[PDB]
């Protein structure tokens, strides 16, 4: 599997009306291979019926809903993770968020335990940063690295970040151990101003700018949450496979 | 109070509020549900957007109102 390809992938079903749909719709128990863009539209038109009718809804709501949306972080991050994870069931990331999650520290206490053969991600909550991205591990033998999936409001100390701008090219980006767990550990608080900033920068910010860090918006002293888990990237190529079918069969 | 809350896609969650909450507050319970940090959240109450530090009952909010939460850059 060529992973830069799905990360492409991605980015072309994201930029497609329809694949949007399917990308960022906020059914979370249901497979996302079992997303249907009639049924989703017919719930649009639903609600838009409930306001009285598009022109009012989005005099009452601020936004056209038939619109292809740009994902806030927590609504990519939630999404990318259940098309990589999901084989044969549902993965419900709102649930396993809840009841799987583990530290910054527990996460550098036990990422050099993984398995070489595998691959991994993480759906990290920072708490720090108020914003939630994606860690993908997948399996490398020359040395095991992690590749960030985000986007973001831009209502934290980082600016706002479509998720197709981030993953063209940073999202590409591989991201040392050695790094996240400054990042993600106990470890990050001894770091003086600047260094916060440039490791922030370095790490989520989509042209590595220190200036593009209000340090003053992050929360001192708090945590991450992070489920981990293992996946299989036939897996999150097949589900991108399905998704694109929906559009190619349409 | 049991409020609504509902999504761009049309999804509907029920809220159980009280009028002393923050807006802060409700977007916990829905954090709860959705997993999306409060930070993010942006919840419209009829043509207004709800600032975190002002209540339920500051913006009068009632039983059946329903809040929307739009989960998309601006
Ligand atoms: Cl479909």
């Amino acid at each position: 599997i060529n992973t830069i390809k799905l990360i492409d992938d991605i980015i072309a079903l994201h930029n497609d009306p329809k694949g949007n749909k399917l990308l960022w719709n906020d059914n979370w128990q249901d497979k996302i291979i079992n997303r249907d863009l009639a049924n989703i539209f017919e719930k649009i038109d639903e609600s838009v019926s409930e306001l009285g009718g598009l022109e009012m809804y989005q005099e009452m709501v601020g936004v056209n809903p038939y619109d292809p949306t740009e994902p806030v972080s927590g609504l990519s991050a939630q999404n990318i993770f259940k098309l990589m994870t999901e084989g044969e069931h549902a993965v419900d990331p709102v649930e396993m968020a809840q009841t799987g999650k583990i530290d910054g520290n527990e996460f550098a206490e036990s990422v050099d335990q993984l398995s070489s053969a595998k691959n991994y991600v993480a759906l990290v909550n920072d708490r720090r940063l108020g914003h939630m991205f994606l860690i993908d591990i997948p399996s490398n033998d020359q040395e095991t690295v992690g590749y960030i999936y985000q986007s973001d409001l831009g209502q934290g100390a980082l600016p706002p970040l479509k998720i197709a701008d981030w993953l063209n090219s940073r999202g590409k980006d591989a991201v040392s151990l050695n790094k996240l767990k400054k990042l993600l550990s106990r470890e990050f608080n001894l770091l003086s101003d600047d260094e916060k900033r440039a490791l922030i920068s370095e790490t989520l910010d989509i042209h590595k700018d220190v200036s593009n860090v209000e340090l003053d918006r992050i929360k001192r002293d708090r945590g991450v949450d992070i489920y981990l888990t293992e996946y299989d990237v036939n897996n999150f190529y097949e589900n991108i496979e399905t998704l694109k079918s929906k559009l190619s069969n349409y | 109070m049991l409020i609504k809350v509902k999504t761009l896609t049309g999804k509907e969650i029920e809220i159980d509020i009280e009028p002393t909450d923050k807006v802060e507050r409700i977007k916990e319970r829905v954090e709860e549900k959705e997993g999306i940090p409060p930070q993010q959240q942006r919840l419209i109450y009829s043509g207004k957007q709800m600032n975190d530090e002002k209540t339920a009952a500051d913006y009068k909010i009632l039983g059946g109102s329903v809040l929307h939460l739009v989960l998309a850059l601006r």
